[PDB]
């Protein structure tokens, strides 16, 4: 009975095209199962200045395994690169880190932008018991009180790390719709493994878009669906200003070595506790501390450098698309307009516009590093007007 | 506000030089230093294993309610204390039979041994729990009758009076329903006890937020898995106009930068007549003359040895490679010029930051006239002289010295003018009356 | 014609249903997968057949189980009502008549507000037809029933009402312009153009609820989930006995006298006038309302009461004909009470030597037993109710007994002792039930979502011109996750072989294949047990043993009570605490009442676990003449419905929580009779491709993965599923 059944399971799956040529289709199906979802961009509006909130489940969900030994495992490890990626892509931007563990919500890292104390609070994060059940009406009381001083030219955006269990908590939170769409706030959820039905009516009724973990390989897909700054709804703001441009300071102007150390308590800047020598310098507060690209205590204003961060996004938006086609245009000397080489596997990649002849290696390139088509440069600059 | 300064001993050192260098009155602290954290600060003790319980600790309250004898009084809410929160008229049944049972600790074992078995019928205190829950179902029974509708006992009951009959369904049970009485009356109440568990959410859902609509049947219910409602409609042309325009203006003005226009057009310009193209006819011309001389290589075999410029070229390598009297011991002072500013004047300037922010943020709104209230117009007034004051004695205490003051001075005095700023640039809008 | 988007390509499957089974005139079976608009798929060509006349005409009556989804058949059909109306252009005249008489009745709020139907609908018409038909003039007594009065001008007015109207409208429109709905609906059933009620309400025998007039020309009737028609028919005309019944029918025996004898000539002269009138020419004084009121014909396929007034020429002489029946009854009740005796022409032959006269006294009784009262027209009919049970027993006992069945219960049922004994008539010929409907009836057609032998249309013993099965294409990615159980570790013995108690090491493993299924699965499970004492074995070992402990702790419970007011109860919970931040499984009984009526959405509702064999299990030796009879009929059978008979009730309670086409449902299968039985009750369009497809010995700790490789994938974005436009062939 079963004992053919169970290995009636092998009898197809090992057996193939015999004779010759035995276990070759067999990989050929492996490299017929890859090749998934590419990018299904394209996108305007709305996007800019996040204001991002991690919300975490910590509950008795982490011990069951399913992809890693813990299911923190699966999502504290790639968060610090989520994080990475994030300041990377998106530095005009800052985090919630808010951890909900034994039915309450700990807001553990601010909102802010430095990424060695958020990662290290993730390396804090690692012996955490996640004991006790979820409840995310404390994380969107912190959640509201937070970004209720926050101004309307916010993006107002909450990421939640969800471990699919019931949502344990009182307080009308289907009632939370018409406090939050009033508020302007998004709220994104993803479930780990599972779907709960008034959380996926929570982000439909939101605008936040709600996922379910399928892999780890799908894991990231979202995270980094979630890495662009999305087209949240309309009427947020417009403007936002008083952005400060600083100075660095050399502390060896005009006084060579006057000052011991700038930091001494009285000098406008020195924030942090610790020693400093003069590297920055505020507008408004003509705040001296160190260097930080973001926003200060005193002048209050935002810290814009803007090679850094009016850079990022700057170009992020106004992307183009290639094409594909197997044919034999045989463009250079059978080359790539980029990396100049050859396989053919039927992928020339030519441009919309100054329709080049890339390959994977090119496309992946601008695709994921590059960003533009570089062979429109040379065809935009030199009739542009 | 006085078990906040004293469990934090941080803010309590911020909060001893306003009293001990006499900067502010405690009037003052909690006037524009917390007005935010009332809301977030204090929202750990208003939640504590999320108030206004009632489906969160629910699922939990059966399975923990009793570890041995004595498993009890664990920190706040331990084991006890959220049974106490979601039943209230039965929390005044509790009170009425503490001194029944005497002791408080006999209380906690003899009015929850029998009410856990089966059945609880040995004390006055707990038979008025246990007919309370009956008339909390008999309660129960005339709020579910309100909604009325998807509830098939108004369905099942045209089907029944109409023959008279479904008392027969009812009255043919198989399976020795003569001689046991036991489990019978048991299960029932066990129906009933975990009914009140289940009505347990219902008795503390009113603690939500009263949570009412009852249900009028809302008579559409359209089936809607069809239809494409399609909720989200961005992609109106709203980032497609701004790249339009933008890089219009990215093309029209091109960089107009610090070093990113001036130098730029003064060297477009000086390449002259180039639209006459005589200097691009020479060009041209030196393109076509030294298009030879670089491949011969014989011009550009000896394009190198010229050691007279060497040594030049060694030289500003040497001049670089040596720079010289810039005070090489720059600190050493600064130990001392440390731990004497970083004992107050850290938290201390600290004061001003939490306040001065503030001065600046009303000062932010104030031509308007509209963020314009006697609690901030005069908040303008009151930390002015409350900082400008309190500084005067640090600062006139490291004055002690002449060049170990001087230095530092020429950074402090930002905070004087920050302050005399606001206030000399409060007067540029002169205010009325 | 309402295709209105992508319709799963369906319609078109039941396209040619309709113009085989209406064009030709079929009777039809229809196979319909749970996951389709019950409706949605039939009315929209039903209701174009109704714009679609054929030779002339085209009626309709429909009826199905419950009444709050008849009114959601009425529901979105009233956006099809204006669909395509606003495409067709004008708007033609229509009528669907919610007709749940005993339900919705008074708007007073005097009469209103006590509980029960058929008491307080007696206080109704006893006020209208019996005190204000007697005292007709008055100004007290007479009291207030302006709706009925209003009804009577209106009946010489011709008003022409708008649509298809509901039980509230009525209500609100007793205190505006409505006549009540008793009588706005007659005068609405004399132009009716659409009939839905109850499928109870057309099938009582004992009080023959004709609803048209007689009209068999082309009777146009539709039926949706006709799963248990023997389980309506034969309770149709079940009859109860109670031997209290009996005892209070002893005490206003004497009552009734004493009303006979302070009443000399007054309402005696008045029988004497109409008594001659019922010997000279025969015709009923009690055809207002009080003809659906009195028993209007017990045993309907007759020729005729066409020897009226019985051996009994007198009143006091019939009222002695029920002193020599009852007294006898008793004799006929009181020593049978030692020995179950099933034998039904046998007891009225024996009956005639105990009866002086019989066969016209036992059948001209029921008329004669309310026509003296009508002279009377005094008595409370709840007070009348347990006497008009008994005239009505010996006139069914009088006519059809010979096809039909005696049986005498007097032993263990909720009696430990034998103190309620009980007897019941019931018939067997569900047929005999339905002959006359088909008779008065055109060709009209049953739909069951459950039916998956058609084999058992001759258990309704008929005749089909039209029988197949509906198979349906999924390119929604999977419909569902039929999944066999079968555990091999816990060692599955899931039907009761050592029965529900007979071992608990049964039971030891149904918690733990639960509190996975709760762990896995959220968002609210509605699972089925099997009876109410079975659900009391249920959670026998479940609170004593530890069971709950994480139950409670992932999701919460729902206990649904042999009482239906605290059965409705949990109900106002269960879809309140699934939309909120709880998954809280409800639990529940299939065979019990808490099974129909309710369509569970992917809202709330999406799963439903197995819980052995579905079979009866409780009432004795109701089979054996049931089962003889099949023997009758088709001779082997034991094995035969006695599995269907589970079946036909499994999938109408487990196939209920997928509706539309992309709802979910995870209908596993805890069942040890799953080896051809299981597979002969289920779907032919659902054996086929979900149903073991190599999944069988699904032990539950595997079947874990199962569910969570199900649900996950199909929780992926839906970009297009089945997408229909125009009309490309496929040719299925
Ligand atoms: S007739 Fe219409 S109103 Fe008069 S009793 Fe019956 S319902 Fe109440
Ligand atoms: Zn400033
Ligand atoms: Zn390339
Ligand atoms: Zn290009």
């Amino acid at each position: 009975r079963w004992e053919g059944g169970y290995e009636r399971t092998w009898e197809i799956l090992k057996e193939d095209e015999s004779g010759s040529l035995k276990a070759t289709i067999e990989d050929i199906l492996f490299k017929a199962k890859r090749k998934r979802v590419f990018e299904h961009h394209g996108q305007v509006r709305l996007g800019m200045m996040r204001h991002l909130y991690v919300v975490v489940d910590g509950s008795r969900t982490m011990e069951d395994q399913d992809l890693k030994p813990n299911r923190l495992t699966c999502t504290l490890k790639l968060l610090e690169y989520f994080v990475e990626e994030y300041f990377d892509q998106n530095p005009i931007s800052q985090i919630g880190i808010i951890v909900t563990k034994s039915k309450r919500a700990e807001k553990l890292t601010e909102l802010s932008g430095n990424p060695r104390k958020h990662i290290t609070s993730l390396k804090k994060a690692v012996d955490m018991t996640c004991h006790g059940e979820p409840s995310l009406y404390n994380s969107l009381s912190i959640a509201m009180q937070t970004l209720k001083h926050m101004p309307g030219h916010t993006s107002r955006e909450v990421l939640i790390i969800f471990s699919s269990l019931t949502t344990c908590d009182p307080s009308n939170i289907y009632d939370l719709i018409k406090t939050l769409k009033a508020a302007k706030i998004r709220v994104s959820v993803i479930g780990l493994s599972a779907e709960v039905r008034v959380c996926t009516v929570l982000a439909r009724e939101t605008g936040g878009t709600y996922h379910v973990i399928l892999d780890e390989s799908h894991y990231k897909e979202l995270l980094t669906h979630h890495v662009s700054p999305p087209p949240a709804s309309s009427s947020s703001e417009c403007s936002l200003i008083r952005m400060g441009f600083p100075q660095h300071t050399i502390a060896s102007l005009s006084d060579q070595d006057a000052k011991p150390s700038f930091s001494m308590a009285h000098l406008d800047g020195n924030t942090e506790p610790g020693l400093t020598l003069g590297g920055y310098f505020c507008p408004q507060c003509r705040a001296k501390y160190c260097e930080l690209p973001v926003e200060c205590k005193i002048c209050g204003l935002t810290l814009v450098s803007a090679p850094h961060l009016a850079r990022s996004y700057h170009h992020l938006f106004p992307l183009d698309a290639f094409q594909e086609i197997p044919l034999e245009e045989y463009n250079g000397e059978r080359f790539c307009y980029g990396c100049q080489g050859e396989l053919k596997d039927q992928h020339v990649y030519v441009c919309a516009v100054c329709q080049n002849v890339f390959c994977v290696d090119c496309d992946v390139f601008v695709h994921d590093s590059l960003h533009c088509c570089p062979g429109c440069i040379h065809k935009i600059p030199a009739p542009s007007g | 506000k006085n078990r906040m300064l004293q469990e934090d001993p941080v803010l309590f050192q911020l909060y001893k030089d306003l009293v001990v260098s006499q900067v502010i009155s405690a009037e003052e602290f909690w006037a524009n230093r917390l007005n935010v954290n009332a809301t977030d600060s204090s929202s750990t003790s208003n939640h504590k294993q999320d108030v206004g319980i009632s489906a969160a600790f629910l699922a939990d309250v059966r399975p923990q309610t009793d570890g041995c004898n004595g498993l009890r009084y664990n920190l706040t809410s331990d084991i006890i204390e959220s049974i106490f929160r979601t039943y209230p008229a039965v929390k005044m049944k509790y009170a009425e039979n503490v001194p029944h049972n005497m002791t408080e600790k006999e209380f906690w074992t003899r009015f929850f041994q029998s009410h856990y078995f089966h059945r609880d019928r040995l004390n006055t205190g707990s038979k008025d729990l246990f007919a309370e829950c009956a008339k909390i179902d008999e309660k129960g029974l005339k709020t579910m009758v309100s909604l009325g509708v998807k509830n098939p006992l108004l369905d099942l009951t045209a089907l029944e009076d109409k023959p008279l009959d479904e008392g027969y369904g009812i009255s043919s049970v198989p399976s020795a329903s003569n001689s046991k009485s036991i489990k019978e009356n048991s299960n029932a109440a066990i129906i009933k006890r975990f009914n009140h568990h289940s009505a347990m959410v219902l008795a503390a859902g009113l603690r939500k937020q009263e949570a009412q609509n009852e249900q009028t049947s809302e008579p559409s219910n359209m089936d809607g898995n069809s239809g494409d409602a399609d909720c989200f409609q961005p992609a109106v042309k709203r980032a497609k106009l701004q790249e339009s325009i933008e890089y219009e203006d990215l093309g029209k003005n091109n960089s107009v930068k610090t070093i990113a226009l001036n130098l730029k057009k003064s060297d477009r310009y000086y390449h002259g007549p180039t639209p006459i193209q005589s200097l691009q006819y020479a060009t041209s011309q030196d393109i076509i003359n030294s298009f030879q001389s670089i491949r011969q290589e014989m011009e550009a075999y000896t394009p190198k040895l010229t050691q007279v410029l060497s040594s030049s070229a060694a030289s500003s390598t040497i001049t670089a490679l040596s720079p010289g009297g810039a005070l090489m011991q720059g600190g050493t002072q600064q130990a001392i010029n440390q731990m004497v500013p970083n004992d107050i004047q850290s938290e201390l300037k600290h004061l001003y930051v939490a306040v001065g922010e503030l001065l600046r943020h009303f000062w932010s709104c104030f031509p308007v006239n509209t963020p314009f209230l006697e609690e901030k117009v005069v908040k303008m007034k009151s930390n002015l002289e409350r900082f400008q004051v309190t500084k005067l004695c640090p600062f006139q205490e490291k004055i002690r010295r002449q060049y170990l003051s001087t230095n530092l001075v020429s950074h402090i005095e930002e905070m004087l003018q920050t302050a005399y700023n606001k206030l000399h640039t409060w007067q540029s809008r002169r205010l009325m009356k | 014609y309402f295709p209105y988007d992508y319709i799963y390509p369906e319609q078109f499957s039941y396209m040619r249903e309709l113009k085989r089974t209406l064009d030709a005139k079929g009777h039809g079976v229809l196979e319909m997968p749970s996951g389709t608009g019950k409706t949605v798929s039939l009315l929209a060509l039903i209701m174009a057949y109704q714009r679609a006349y054929p030779l002339e005409v085209t009626k309709l009556i429909y009826c199905s189980r419950t009444v709050p989804e008849i009114e959601k058949v009425i529901e979105e059909l009233r956006k099809l009502l204006n669909f395509y109306e606003k495409q067709e252009g004008e708007k033609l005249p229509f009528l669907g008549l919610a007709l749940s008489s005993r339900k919705n009745l008074c708007i007073h709020p005097e009469v209103t507000p006590l509980r029960f139907g058929k008491d307080v609908d007696g206080k109704c018409h006893s006020l209208t037809a019996s005190y204000v038909r007697a005292q007709y003039q008055h100004d007290t007594s007479l009291p207030h029933c302006r709706f009925y009065e209003e009804f009577d001008a209106h009946g010489r007015e011709v008003p022409l009402p708008a649509g298809i109207y509901n039980l509230d409208d009525l209500k609100a429109l007793g205190r505006r312009q409505g006549w009540c709905p008793y009588f706005l609906a007659r005068y609405s059933i004399l132009h009716a153009n659409v009939v839905v009620y109850s499928y109870h309400y057309l099938l009582d025998p004992k009080i023959a609820d004709l609803v048209s007039k007689e009209l068999a020309r082309k009777a146009v009737v539709v039926f949706d989930e006709a799963h248990n028609i023997d389980n309506v028919c034969i309770d149709s005309m079940s009859v109860n006995l109670t031997r209290r019944t009996l005892d209070r029918c002893q005490g206003n025996l004497e009552t009734l006298q004493k009303t006979v004898l302070r009443i000399k000539e007054t309402d005696e002269q008045r029988l004497r006038d109409e008594y001659r009138r019922l010997v000279e020419g025969l015709r009923e004084a009690s055809a207002a309302r009080e003809t659906d009121a009195h028993l209007a014909n017990p045993v309907l396929p007759d020729e005729v009461l066409q020897e009226a007034v019985p051996g009994s020429i007198r009143t006091a002489e019939h009222f002695l004909g029920f002193l020599r029946r009852l007294l006898e009854y008793v004799k006929w009740r009181l020593r049978v009470q030692h020995v179950v005796q099933e034998s039904p022409p046998a007891f009225l032959s024996g009956l005639a030597q105990r009866v002086c006269i019989q066969r016209k006294p036992l059948r001209f009784c029921a008329e004669r037993l309310r026509s003296l009262l009508h002279t009377l027209e005094i008595t409370d009919l709840a007070d009348f109710s347990p006497l008009t049970l008994l005239a009505n027993f010996a006139t069914l006992v009088s006519t059809y007994a010979k096809g039909f069945t005696i049986i005498i219960e007097p032993f263990d049922d909720r009696t430990p002792t034998i103190a309620n004994p009980i007897l019941h008539f019931s018939c067997m010929d569900a047929s005999l039930a339905i002959k006359p409907v088909f008779e008065r009836f055109q060709s009209v057609i049953i739909t069951s979502g459950t039916l998956s032998p058609l084999d058992i249309y001759p258990k309704i013993l008929d005749f089909h011109p039209v029988t197949m099965a509906t198979f349906t294409m999924t390119l929604a990615r999977v419909c569902l996750c039929p999944m066999i159980i079968g555990r091999g570790n816990d060692q599955v013995a899931i039907s009761s072989k050592f029965e529900t108690r007979e071992d608990i090491a049964v039971i030891r493993n149904y918690g733990n294949l639960l509190l996975e299924m709760s762990a896995v699965v959220p968002d609210g499970i509605v699972a089925f047990f099997t009876s109410y004492q079975y659900m009391e074995s249920t959670v026998a070992s479940w609170y004593e043993q530890g069971i709950l402990e994480n139950i409670q702790r992932n999701k919460l419970l729902f206990i649904e009570t042999q009482d239906g007011a605290e059965t409705s109860v949990a109900l106002e919970k269960y879809q309140e605490a699934c939309e909120n931040g709880r998954g809280a499984i409800l639990l529940s009984v299939a065979r019990g009442k808490v099974s129909e009526g309710i369509d569970f959405v992917h809202h709330y509702g999406r799963a439903v676990i197995m819980f052995g064999v579905p079979y009866v299990y409780t009432q004795s030796r109701i089979l054996k003449a049931r089962l003889e009879y099949l023997r009758d009929q088709f001779q082997i059978r034991e094995n035969d419905f006695l599995t269907f008979d589970a079946m036909r009730h499994a999938a109408q309670c487990v196939g209920r929580a997928i509706r539309g086409k992309t709802d979910y449902g995870l209908m596993v299968f805890a069942d040890k009779r799953f080896a051809r039985g299981d597979k002969r009750g289920k779907l032919p369009r659902w054996i086929q491709e979900h149903l073991t497809d190599a999944n069988l010995n699904l032990t539950v700790d595997e079947g874990v993965q199962v569910a969570k490789y199900f649900l996950r994938q199909m929780a992926q974005p839906f970009h297009r599923e089945d997408q229909l436009g125009l009309s490309l062939l496929s040719l299925e």
